[PDB]
């Protein structure tokens, strides 16, 4: 009804002003929950109509924020399974409540994400290891964190230079006792003759298993692969996304150039051009290993859980 | 100091229980029934969901309670096979609110018996049969009867 | 009830988690002579593998299934149980006795997989003996398709590939690649093979002997000298125990190192392995998943000083030997599994038509 | 030979045709010519219409467009037991089989131009129609670049293929086919048209390919492959000798390792080049 609505152009201007929530785990939860309520709050007889419905919304939803591509991969994630409940139906009047747990297996699927990533993040760590990660993630910090309960070894949380949100994960990190070494984002090369392997997040995982992430991580992936040092990309399966790199230029996300060169610097701030892009891209040629809740996997292989979860005729949306 | 919810020590064929998850075994994921005294159970591999499971550690969730329907009862094996496929939304907020008015008796009646200081089970069993079971076998309804005859007492 | 080993002298910091045991030193020490807790047959195949007696993956794993087929048949079956969670609940000890041993090879954790998915998969219904011969029926045919049947396709795989003129390098001890060296000298092709050996096994004797006897021209070096030999040789055939999700190649120590220089010198890489020893399981080191063997089998004795006998007397001094070691997956050309040639990237893909989906 | 002759006439009828759909058009005519009721006595007919096909045409996207025709054939006998109402079903599963590889070259077009940026620079190798349709389908949804094709000597087709483009008027230049790694360094993205795509990723194609491989490999310039799914070779080519020496003949098919190549561009989508042994293993040969 109205209050749909509400919902639907509240959570929109929440993605178009800022980051609301903080983490991409409750945004996807908001996402599961906003789409049972748009299926429980509809009238259709052909699931065609609820397809086209939920393209239209999806279409909506990412352009509010083309940057952010949780809410649309979640989107096309409720399409293949309403593509699936049909036809392992039409092969009619039960596809609500099927879709209903179905969301609700993808909700169980999902709150138990990072503590299955932290239940298999013993296999990657041994004792007094060197570790360098970047940027800020609740899925990383988890991993070492709990990884540091059987093993001592050291992390290292190099900040990134527009928003130094790496301090948050050492001041965590350390709290814990992992011998936590601070350091910038131009030392990476630096260091890298001293880590003996790269454990980061991202933010969207694309089709090809390349991934956009934090600034400053493809240089990280470049000194890796100089040091043939291999990459641990710890990162959940509603950050996959099949939107391909070179797609209308619609890539990196800008934001105020503040943090980079403040409004106090003077009048050489109108004949200069500040960029701060806070997200970078990492092609497949320079990632080892992403580790998802169901286990471990390469960057060959992204594409059999792009065809598992999505379908090629929503890349549109 | 525990005892069962109910007056019976095992659940019935097709009834909805509340456990929760204590281990996951490859023949399936091992459950305690919080309502009846932590009697282990199993919740088999191919009753966990409708689709296609890969692994049992995708929605398994060790330390969450969660309402399964069970399948086989033996009470001479102590074999208690649970699913969490054929359970219903509906069917599972029913079990939440009748394990949580039952959860509300057994504090109660748990509180009753620290007051009275008895720290035998066999006496807080007998307290139990004497208080809730009695109007549970009255009415015909385990759970729903005793919480409506005290919110009735409490009146 | 069973106690943890002793593990034997001073353990390097960067593999403090892994086990270190000895081969003077055994488990059966405070043990029963009717072994009541483990089985007999599951003893003695403990005795059999921390002996160092089976080293070979598909030979420890045949020597596993024969003795869970003695599990099997001397098994029987308590009152008001089940066999499908009283089974899975007595191997359990077993394999953890046997891990105890020696770390197992991942074609042990992969039927020890398969096996856990068998005797699940029993009905009640049934009766003792009939599932129990059900049962030792299907070990019987899985050894035998995942043994035989494999061997011979990836045999007859390998002899379309291996041209006549050829020079072969091999390393360390294989059952597959010394089959498909003897069937590939017996069906008509012309070559000659260089073994590469490694302190401190010295299982390439195992391999040569296997050459001779078939009438192949053999050469028998070490690792060092490999790269010496390298520009001389033309494919590079190897014998992988484990095949992890990334593609990376689980074998003896010297496999990714020789790799390397395969690559350096422009020389392909062949891994031969079948399908049922693949992982889910996935490392990228060797480092976070390995086993450790005696710290005592790296002296040796030239001439009269014999310098690594006491060496517990220095306090600064670590003994180390790896076992297994990972390849990256660019270095590995080929993978040679009965559903064909394949490269490292669908290691994981062929456990996908593996796992009945 | 009345299927080397019905091969030629369908395939030069249409300039814009490629031999590998003629060749699996000259193999459903030749079922359909057959009437013959057996599953081993049809095998063996159509493995002697692959030998002559092979044969007559040296083109390695032939032999295996008539290897997935024959994989098809083996699947529909697979599912029929009855072999009456399996040719009939064959006949109908080929014909609808052609028309959806008839138009895959546009859906190639639709989906691939998508990633050549505007004012960038394309270099490509010798004629074929697909990435011609590649890039009108780029300068049909208004995009501008500079094109350099290679000579190709030892038949002058990137020479055609740049008169194709001219008359397309675009920006394209004939380029020394000794100068790829000269103009390596400004080509961005270098995106090429296979005739035949190995196993694990790889490709076959003309004899200058490789080169510009591994100078896109020293440069870090994305190697991206356009290619259909009818080339998919049940192959594993290790070496430059190890491909089959019938399809050479001065050498004429080059073999380009799967490290050096970014990206495929088949019916099945933009895929990662291990997609291809996915796709070759749960086709079984």
């Amino acid at each position: 009804g109205s209050e749909l609505s509400e919902r639907i152009e509240s959570f929109v201007e929440t993605l178009k002003r800022g980051g609301g929530p903080r983490s991409s785990e409750e945004m996807a939860r908001e996402t599961l929950g906003l789409l049972r309520q748009i299926i429980t709050d509809h009238r259709w007889s052909n699931a065609g109509e609820l397809m086209e419905l939920i393209r239209r919304e999806g279409r909506r939803m990412t352009a509010a924020q083309p940057s952010e591509t949780t809410v649309g991969n979640m989107v096309r994630r409720v399409l293949k399974i309403i593509r699936e409940e049909y036809g392992r139906l039409h092969g009619y009047a039960q596809l609500q409540s099927n879709i209903i747990e179905a969301i609700n297996e993808l909700l169980v699927e999902l709150e138990g994400t990072m503590e299955n990533i932290a239940a298999q993040a013993l296999e990657h760590i041994h004792s007094n290891e060197v570790i360098m990660t970047i940027g800020f993630s609740r899925t990383v910090e988890a991993f070492l964190k709990e990884a540091a309960r059987k093993r001592k070894f050291h992390v290292i949380v190099a900040e990134c230079a527009p928003f130094c949100q790496g301090h948050e994960m050492a001041v965590n990190l350390s709290k814990a006792g992992i011998e936590t070494t601070v350091m910038t984002d131009a030392a990476i090369f630096a260091v890298m003759s001293r880590v003996n392997k790269v454990i980061i997040g991202t933010k969207t995982i694309l089709a090809n298993g390349a991934l956009r992430a934090v600034t400053g991580t493809h240089t990280l992936a470049l000194a890796a692969k100089h040091h043939s040092t291999p990459l641990i990309v710890c990162a959940p399966m509603f950050k996959l996304s099949p939107q391909f790199p070179n797609e209308e230029d619609s890539f990196h996300k800008f934001v105020a150039p503040e943090e980079v060169l403040p409004f106090t610097e003077g009048d050489i701030l109108e004949k200069v051009s500040v960029h701060c892009p806070v997200f970078d891209y990492v092609p497949p040629e320079l990632i080892t290993l992403f580790i998802s809740n169901i286990g471990g996997n390469a960057p060959s292989y992204i594409y059999r859980l792009m065809s598992e979860l999505y379908h090629p005729d929503d890349h549109v949306l | 100091l525990s005892c069962r919810f109910y007056q019976h020590k095992f659940p019935e064929v097709e009834d909805v229980v509340m456990v929760n998850v204590r281990s996951i075994a490859e023949m399936g994921a091992y459950v305690s029934l919080l309502e009846y005294n932590n009697i282990e159970g199993m919740i088999l591999l191919s009753e966990l969901s409708r689709r296609r499971i890969r692994s049992i550690n995708k929605l398994i969730r060790i330390g969450r309670n969660e309402c399964v329907v069970v399948i086989r009862v033996d009470k001479e094996k102590g074999y208690i096979d649970l699913s969490k496929r054929r359970v219903s939304p509906e069917e599972a907020i029913k079990c939440e609110d009748k394990f949580t008015k039952s959860k509300t008796v057994y504090s109660i009646l748990r509180h009753v018996a620290e007051v009275l200081e008895y720290t035998k089970d066999e006496q807080l069993e007998s307290l139990f049969q004497r208080t809730a079971w009695v109007f549970d076998d009255k009415y015909k309804r385990p759970g729903y009867g005793a919480y409506d005859a005290f919110k009735h007492a409490v009146s | 009830q069973v106690p943890t080993r002793k593990d034997y002298g001073s353990k390097v910091s960067l593999f403090s988690h892994l086990p270190q045991y000895s081969r003077q030193n055994s488990l059966t020490q405070f043990m029963s002579i009717p072994s009541s807790v483990i089985h007999p047959a599951m003893v003695r195949l403990g005795l059999q593998y921390s002996q160092g007696l089976v080293s070979g993956s598909n030979a420890r794993c045949i020597a596993l299934l024969r003795a869970l087929q003695q599990v099997i048949q001397d098994y029987t079956t308590p009152p008001n149980e089940e066999l499908s969670r009283d089974l899975v609940n007595k191997l359990k000890p077993y394999m953890s006795f046997l891990t105890q041993c020696r770390p197992l090879s991942a074609s042990m954790h992969n039927a020890i997989k398969f096996l856990n998915k068998e005797i699940t998969s029993v009905g009640s219904s049934k009766r003792e003996e009939e599932a129990k011969s059900e049962l030792r029926a299907a070990i019987d045919r899985y050894v035998q398709e995942k043994i035989v049947l494999a061997a011979q396709a990836i045999s007859r795989f390998a002899y379309q590939k291996i041209s006549n003129g050829d020079v072969i390098l091999v390393y360390g001890c294989s059952s597959l690649v010394s089959r498909i060296l003897q069937e590939a000298w017996t069906e008509g092709r012309r070559f000659r093979v260089v073994v590469v050996d490694s302190r401190p096994w010295l299982e390439g004797r195992h391999t040569l002997r296997s050459l001779v006897h078939a009438g192949v021209p053999a050469s028998y070096l070490l690792i060092p000298a490999a790269s010496y030999v390298l520009p001389e040789v033309s494919k590079v055939l190897l014998g992988a125990h484990a095949l992890l999700a990334n593609g990376s190649v689980m074998s003896r120590v010297g496999t990714a190192q020789l790799a390397l220089v395969a690559r350096a010198h422009n020389v392909p890489v062949l891994v031969c392995c079948e399908t049922y020893k693949f992982c889910e399981r996935v490392q990228t080191d060797a480092f976070v998943s390995n086993e450790l063997d005696d710290p005592d089998d790296l002296q040796c004795k030239r001439g009269e000083h014999v310098a690594l006998a006491n060496w517990q007397n220095h306090a600064s001094l670590r003994l180390l030997n790896l076992v297994y070691d990972v390849t990256p997956p660019e270095l590995v050309d080929l993978v040679i599994t009965e559903l064909g040639m394949i490269p490292c990237s669908s290691v994981p893909v062929v456990l996908r038509v593996k796992s009945s989906d | 030979k009345e299927l080397i002759e019905y091969f030629k006439s369908q395939m030069k009828e249409d300039p814009d045709m490629a031999s590998a759909v003629a060749a699996i058009r000259t193999l459903l005519e030749f079922l359909k010519r057959d009437k013959g009721e057996t599953i081993q006595g049809l095998r063996a007919n159509l493995t002697s219409a692959i030998e002559t096909l092979c044969g007559v045409d040296s083109s390695v996207a032939v032999s295996s467009g008539g290897e997935l025709f024959l994989r098809f054939i083996s699947l529909a006998s697979l599912e029929y037991s009855d072999y009456s109402k399996c040719k009939k079903i064959m006949i109908e599963r080929g014909e609808l089989f052609l028309r959806r590889i008839s138009l895959s070259r546009n859906k190639i077009a639709d989906l691939c131009h998508t990633f050549i940026k505007d004012g960038a620079t394309i270099l490509t190798h010798a004629y074929s129609r697909v990435v011609l349709r590649v890039l009108e389908a780029a300068v049909a949804a208004k995009k501008r670049f500079s094109v350099y094709v290679t000579e190709s000597q030892p038949d002058l087709s990137g020479k055609k293929m740049a008169k194709a483009l001219c008359h397309l008027n675009v920006p394209v230049t004939v380029v020394l086919d000794a100068a790829v790694g000269y103009i390596m360094e400004k080509a961005d993205l270098v995106i090429v048209g296979a005739e035949g795509v190995v196993e694990n990723g790889g490709i076959i194609n003309k004899i200058g390919t490789n080169q510009m491989a591994v100078c896109a490999k020293a440069q870090n310039k994305p190697f991206y492959v356009v290619a259909e799914s009818f080339k998919f070779v049940r192959l594993f080519p290790l070496n430059q000798q190890d491909v089959p020496d019938k399809f050479k003949y001065h050498p004429w098919v080059d073999y380009t390792a799967p490290s050096l190549i970014t990206l495929l561009f088949t019916d099945l989508g933009v895929l990662t080049p291990s997609a291809v042994s996915d796709e070759l293993i749960k086709l079984y040969l």
